[PDB]
């Protein structure tokens, strides 16, 4: 039955469109996903297959002269069907050994048939509306979590170096305890002859007054080691939730995306779209 | 803040201050008060405490504290307002400063200009980092040599660089209006310290040399015959100066060849130069001194071609995925090889694991003999999640890794690799065209990899023994056999015509073939050569190698060609070697100015830190300061970004220390940056909810403050540093009506030339809106005004200044004189008309009409070709003069053309009825006009002259794909104007595409083809 088809009727065929709406149709696909397309009018040739191979998209330009159809000279298809028939059930490599693949997968004109089976216009356009107006509201609340992502990324990022000038800030009072525990050995022991326990209550007292500001300085450090601790949970969190919030996203695309398809053949007004869009 | 946690420190302050006997002591501080007294004010007191005897004077003592950087820094500089110093926590250590005091302060002031401390880098592992440190030292040398060759020409023509247009052949419609070839120029002098001025007209050739304009002068009731004694004498007693400018003619070029003299023609307006003493120039310049910094086995190696192993990869564990069990499934590793972004073979994943357990643990296998990898070969990596009968994927994190290193040494072993967050949009499992090597922030998710161990240190073939390759590879198939086989007239032309298609056009199958079995003719139509390069099989090293043959000797090419080369299709060294080349022959100054912004992106896809592009760039920044200047700011601009953060940072250091005197003026210039961005900071997140009133008075208080006073006068422009911001005008700044707080700031102009120039500068200052995405349309702009120009069609469109300074910072230019549509509006479709009418009343107005005509038709064009946010009465600009603009563009490329399904070309700028009538001088019927068809003409015109042009745009485009534009992420993003120029169409095709989607836009109103006489 198939070589009799019109080309018109193939289901890879796809009339003109851009090589961006092909190159996404093929986008990370099986090797062997192939489709047509019209070739661009302002070259030689009538219609470009594109098909995967190696996770690249090959361009395969076909040639008409007087009835005869085919990717190089001499022309030996009698339709474009009859071309693509024979590649599905026969390696490519004949027509070049560099590229050994057969047309395993068409993408259809009529898979989202397969996806929507209502037949009611308005029915399906309002399902559309539907589907449209949920993946809107992800969206946004795909967003606003980005948003917050982040506003905490960097929140994050300036406690972290604030950290570290804490950590240099201690390292600093402590050479300051050395310092005059260094120099005091000396005097001190030198001053408790001579009986000077005065010389002490002002040494001493700086010593516990240098010790005590230490103190506050660890614990105020403390505290911010916590703040990021909580932050950076935070943060996984965020990511968690966006992680989670991604695959419905893209699905609901696909399937608003089908929807549109599926009416935008039988040719819906542009008008009446975007009120459902 | 000025301290942390601060916004702005309270007027008296504690200070806790370390003494080096021991002791501490706490002393009362105003928020003004500078190191100086400080000290004073401290060591009065240090007596009081004990041990004070072993004290020193104040003398030989220094500051030293820690900064909001985590950094320890010894103030040697004690004029410093306390405010001022950045300090973490109100202490100072006092010590006895030690080391190279005066490299001490470079390093700070290096620091300061960066946004990151200097010292960072010392403690960096990787030996590519120190190696870059090191080696590109060299090209600062190299640059600061060829500043004090031809001095002190040499050296004014480094911090004065002329603004010169690419060619000094002036355009037909440029030329006839001038008078019989010829100009009128105003020169002045000062004549005393009364400095009154004495202007002395002049009309000229266009095409005279400064000399000669500057002889004029001096002419303007004595001996003729001796008249020849000065101007020989006298002649480099004076150079040329732009009044109210920065600007002077220092070279040998015809006056109409500079901007501002080719601006004055066109602007119909009358040029201004002031008369200076060369002497005064040559000798103020510093002479500023560069000078190097502190930081100035038996295995036998095994050739990469000599390894017999298919390529194998071990995926073993990673640390974590961040994740809910509960909603996903399974987790797994996608895996690629990849040239550029095309994968050299079949993608491979790991098997599918648990969310909560992330381990692999097996050896990937690819199909590619490990020989055959070429040089800029990369692992591509995520770790992607799986979610009836059917799934999604999406990936969680990413990273890259050259197979390379920079000494061409091939990865082996295991390596750990921090994974990167996914970009904003972004639904690519793998993406390859983000950066290479790990995320500096190890918090992350951390994947473990083992690549194959072959017993020596495998290393990539040098260049010899690829010619080697090569050669065997061409005996063995069946040169020499170009010229024996001659090239037919029928494979002649299909060359000629694929060498036409545009870079985003696909090549077929057939095409590779045939460009491939041509590749020896090739080079006799050069620019065909990215065409060729697309058809070589880069997994393929016996191609490769006859590749990198043909690139050794292959003929130059035109910059703009050259540039093409540079995007993420084209990773190949040599490849990217002769583009490189290209660019240090042909291209101008002129021309690197206009295109910096594309070609600092391009280092984001370099593979390592040390390049010839860099290398090209840096040399550049540092020889012309107005380049070095843009180069510094876009930079800088991205400092915030941890993913250019190190090569940004570690380039931008390279230009500081080699750059001269001019870093002291940069430094002042972020340092005014900064307090815009902490005092908007607080207007957003302290003065929400506060009326507008408040948050002036609110911004006046805090700018009156002396400290602002001192740093928000008396610097550069970023915008252009030919254009000195003198006192502020703190009266007539404000804030404006937006959600992010913009300030509308004025500056008076301190050249005693301002007045014929512009009295005062306005520019707005924005702190939450990406500006990247105006910067790069108002680039575009200019450019497409360009290409118009040189094509003799005048329509004069208003690139004003935009430039991004940080994350979502930026200034804006504020054009003088112009409004809104709906200050025009507010209160009728002849409103405008009426409003342009009494603009420019009398003999005039048609003057006007015709400039709001091509304005509009220029706009309508690019706004359609580009595809910026739609436009309205807030959109858009006119002028007192009648031209029109358009500002805030926002989104480009149709990026709300997802979170809507419909894939149509829409037109951003529509001509209601108001437009309409202006431009047809008010006649009833407004789209049935001579005016209305003639204008029609004029889109047409421009719509094809950008068509013929479209590969340069393409070209633009393609370079910015890293940027992080949402609004360009990939190519599919770029090929909206592919669409809009219609580029897979016939030319006639276009036009027709063109008028139809006006047509569609307009209801009728475009017209058609279609016209009555009847
Ligand atoms: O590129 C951008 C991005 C965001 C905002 C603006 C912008 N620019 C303006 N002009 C710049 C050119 O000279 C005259 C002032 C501008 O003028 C205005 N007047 C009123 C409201 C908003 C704006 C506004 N927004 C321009």
């Amino acid at each position: 039955m198939n070589n009799n088809m019109s080309l018109q009727d193939a289901e890879w065929y796809w009339g003109d469109i851009s090589r961006e709406e092909v190159n996404e149709k093929l986008r990370d696909t099986a090797d062997g996903t192939f489709l047509v397309r019209d070739a661009s009018t302002k070259m030689h040739g009538d219609y470009t297959l594109t098909l995967r191979k190696g996770g690249n998209n090959k361009l395969i330009k076909i040639f008409h002269r007087d009835g005869k159809y085919g990717f190089s000279d001499p022309l030996t298809f009698s339709s474009v069907v009859e071309l693509i028939n024979h590649y599905r059930n026969e390696s490519l490599a004949q027509y070049n050994p560099k590229l050994d693949v057969k047309l395993l997968y068409p993408v259809s004109k009529y898979q989202q048939d397969q996806v929507v089976k209502e037949d009611n216009i308005e029915a399906v356009g309002k399902k559309l509306h539907e589907y449209n107006t949920q993946f809107q509201e992800k969206s946004r609340e795909y967003d606003r979590l980005y948003e917050e992502y982040t506003r905490t990324s960097q929140e994050i990022q300036m406690k972290r170096t604030a950290i570290e000038a804490f950590n240099e800030t201690i390292k600093i009072f402590e050479e300051q305890c050395q310092t005059q525990e260094r120099y005091s050995k000396e005097y001190i022991e030198k001053f408790k002859r001579e009986g000077n326990e005065k010389e002490i209550q002002r040494i001493m007292h700086n010593y516990d007054k240098l010790k005590s500001r230490i103190s506050e300085i660890i614990d105020s450090r403390r505290r911010l080691e916590e703040d990021l601790k909580k932050q950076a949970a935070e943060y996984r969190e965020i990511d968690k939730r966006m992680n989670s919030i991604k695959p419905d996203l893209i699905q609901l695309r696909k399937t608003r995306d089908q929807y549109l398809m599926w009416l935008t053949q039988k040719g819906v007004r542009q008008k009446k779209l975007n009120e459902w869009l | 803040g000025e301290l942390w946690g601060i916004h702005l420190m309270p007027p008296r302050i504690l200070v806790e201050c370390l003494l080096p006997n021991g002791m501490i002591v706490t002393l009362e501080c105003l928020r003004e008060a500078t190191l100086i007294t400080i000290k004073h004010e401290l060591f009065k007191e240090a007596r009081k405490y004990p041990l004070h005897q072993l004290l020193q004077d104040e003398s030989s003592y220094i500051f030293v504290s820690v900064t909001q950087e985590a950094e320890r820094e010894e103030f040697f500089d004690e004029t410093r307002r306390l405010c001022d110093l950045r300090l973490f926590q109100p202490f100072l250590k006092v010590i006895e400063p030690v080391g190279n005091r005066e490299e001490k302060i470079l390093n700070r002031e290096i620091g300061f200009a960066i946004g990151m401390p200097v010292c960072e880098f010392d403690m960096v592992k990787d030996p590519e980092v120190q190696d870059f440190r090191r080696n590109i030292l060299n090209v600062c040398k190299e640059a600061v040599d060829l500043r004090d060759l031809n001095s002190p020409h040499s050296r004014a023509m480094y911090v004065y660089p002329p603004n010169v247009e690419s060619s000094p052949e002036l355009p037909k419609h440029i030329y006839n209006k001038l008078d019989k070839g010829q100009i009128i120029v105003v020169i002045w002098v000062i004549v005393s310290p009364n400095n009154d001025k004495q202007k002395y007209t002049l009309k000229i050739n266009h095409d005279c040399v400064p000399e000669q304009v500057i002889a004029e002068a001096i002419r303007k009731l004595l001996s003729s015959e001796q008249l020849k004694l000065c101007v020989l004498e006298y002649q480099g007693k004076y150079i040329l100066k732009v009044c109210g400018c920065d600007e002077y003619f220092l070279e040998k070029y015809p006056l109409s060849q500079y901007k501002y003299i080719r601006s004055c023609i066109m602007l119909g307006r009358m040029p201004n130069l002031m008369l200076m003493a060369k002497e005064s120039l040559y000798s103020q310049l510093p002479m500023d001194c560069f000078t190097m910094p502190s930081y100035s086995g038996e295995t036998s190696t095994k050739s990469l071609w000599v390894i017999n192993s298919a390529l194998r990869i071990k995926i073993l564990c990673a640390t974590y995925v961040n994740v809910n069990i509960r909603d996903i499934d399974k987790i797994y590793v996608r895996t690629g090889i990849y040239h550029g972004g095309e994968p050299l073979c079949d993608n491979v994943n790991t098997q599918r694991v648990p969310c909560s357990n992330p381990r692999w643990n097996e050896w990937l296998n690819y199909d590619i003999y490990i020989p055959d990898l070429p040089r800029a070969a990369r692992l591509c990596l995520s770790i992607c999640s799986v979610k009836g009968a059917k799934e999604e994927h999406c990936p969680l994190a990413w990273g890259n890794i050259n197979l390379f290193d920079y000494t061409d040494t091939l990865v082996s072993g295991k390596m750990a690799l921090n994974l990167w967050p996914v970009p904003h949009g972004l639904e690519d499992l793998l993406n390859p065209i983000g950066v290479t090597g790990s995320n500096p922030n190890k918090e992350t998710p951390c994947l473990e990899l083992e690549f194959d161990w072959f017993s020596s240190v495998v290393k990539f073939p040098d260049m010899s023994v690829i010619e080697e390759h090569a050669n065997w590879s061409v005996s063995r198939e069946a040169n020499r056999l170009a010229r024996d086989n001659e090239l037919r007239e029928n494979d002649k032309e299909q060359l000629k015509a694929i060498s036409t298609r545009d870079p985003l056009s696909e090549i077929t199958e057939q095409e590779k073939d045939f460009l491939w079995s041509h590749r020896h003719y090739c080079v006799t139509i050069p620019e065909i050569l990215p065409k060729l390069l697309l058809s070589v099989k880069w997994n393929s090293r016996d191609e490769v190698a006859q590749m990198y043959c043909l690139v050794k000797d292959w003929p130059p090419i035109k910059p703009e060609q050259a540039m093409e080369l540079l995007d993420c299709n084209y990773p190949d060294p040599m490849v990217r070697g002769f583009a490189v080349r290209c660019l240090e022959k042909y291209l101008t100054d002129d021309k690197l100015s206009q295109y910096l912004i594309q070609l600092v992106q391009v280092l984001k896809y370099e593979q390592y830190l040390d390049n010839l592009l860099v290398r090209f760039l840096l040399k550049k920044a540092l020889t012309n300061q107005r380049i070095g200047h843009f180069f510094f700011w876009h930079l800088k601009s991205e400092m915030h970004n941890k993913t250019v953060s190190q090569r940004f940072g570690l380039l931008l250091e390279s230009y500081c220390r080699a750059c001269g005197m001019y870093l002291k003026h940069l430094n002042r210039q972020v340092e005014a940056m900064e307090k815009l961005i902490n005092l908007t900071d607080i207007l957003k997140q302290e003065k929400k909810d506060e009326t507008q009133k408040v948050q002036m008075k609110f911004l006046v208080e805090q700018m009156r403050r002396p400290d602002f006073m001192d740093a928000l006068q008396g610097f550069l422009s970023p915008l252009n540093p030919a254009h000195q911001l003198g006192n502020l005008r703190l009266e007539e700044c404000r804030i404006m009506s937006s959600a992010k707080r913009p300030l509308w700031l004025n500056w008076e102009n301190p050249d005693i030339m301002s007045e014929l120039l512009f009295q005062n500068n306005e520019i707005i200052f924005k702190n939450g809106d990406d500006l990247r995405q105006d910067m790069l349309t108002l680039q575009i702009i200019r450019i497409m005004e360009n290409i118009w120009q040189n094509q003799g069609l005048d329509l004069r469109m208003l690139p004003y200044g935009c430039l991004s300074i940080g994350d979502c910072v930026g200034l804006i230019e504020v054009v003088r004189n112009s409004h809104t549509i709906m200050q025009i509006q507010c209160k009728n479709s002849h409103t405008l008309h009426q409003w342009l009418k009494d603009k420019n009343k009398g003999e005039i107005y048609d003057a006007a009409i015709d400039l709001f005509t091509r304005s509009c038709a220029g706009y309508c064009v690019a706004t359609f070709i580009l595809g910026i946010g739609d436009r309205h009465n807030s959109n858009i600009m006119v002028k007192d003069d009648g031209q029109l603009f358009h500002i805030d563009f926002g989104h480009f490329l149709d990026h709300k053309k997802k979170k809507f399904g419909y894939k149509r070309e829409r037109v951003p700028f529509v001509l209601t009825q108001d437009f309409l009538i202006v431009i047809s001088k008010g006649a009833q019927e407004c789209t049935k006009t001579r005016e209305f068809e003639r204008f029609q003409e004029m889109c047409y015109k421009a719509y094809l002259a950008i068509r013929q042009h479209a590969n340069l745009f393409i070209n633009l485009f393609s370079m910015m794909l890293g940027s992080g534009m949402p609004e360009l992420q990939s190519f599919d993003d770029i090929a909206y104007i592919r669409k809009t120029l219609a580029l897979d169409k016939t030319e006639q095709e276009a036009l027709e595409y063109f008028m139809k989607q006006m047509n569609d836009a307009h209801h009728g109103g475009w017209t058609t083809k279609m016209d009555w006489i009847f």
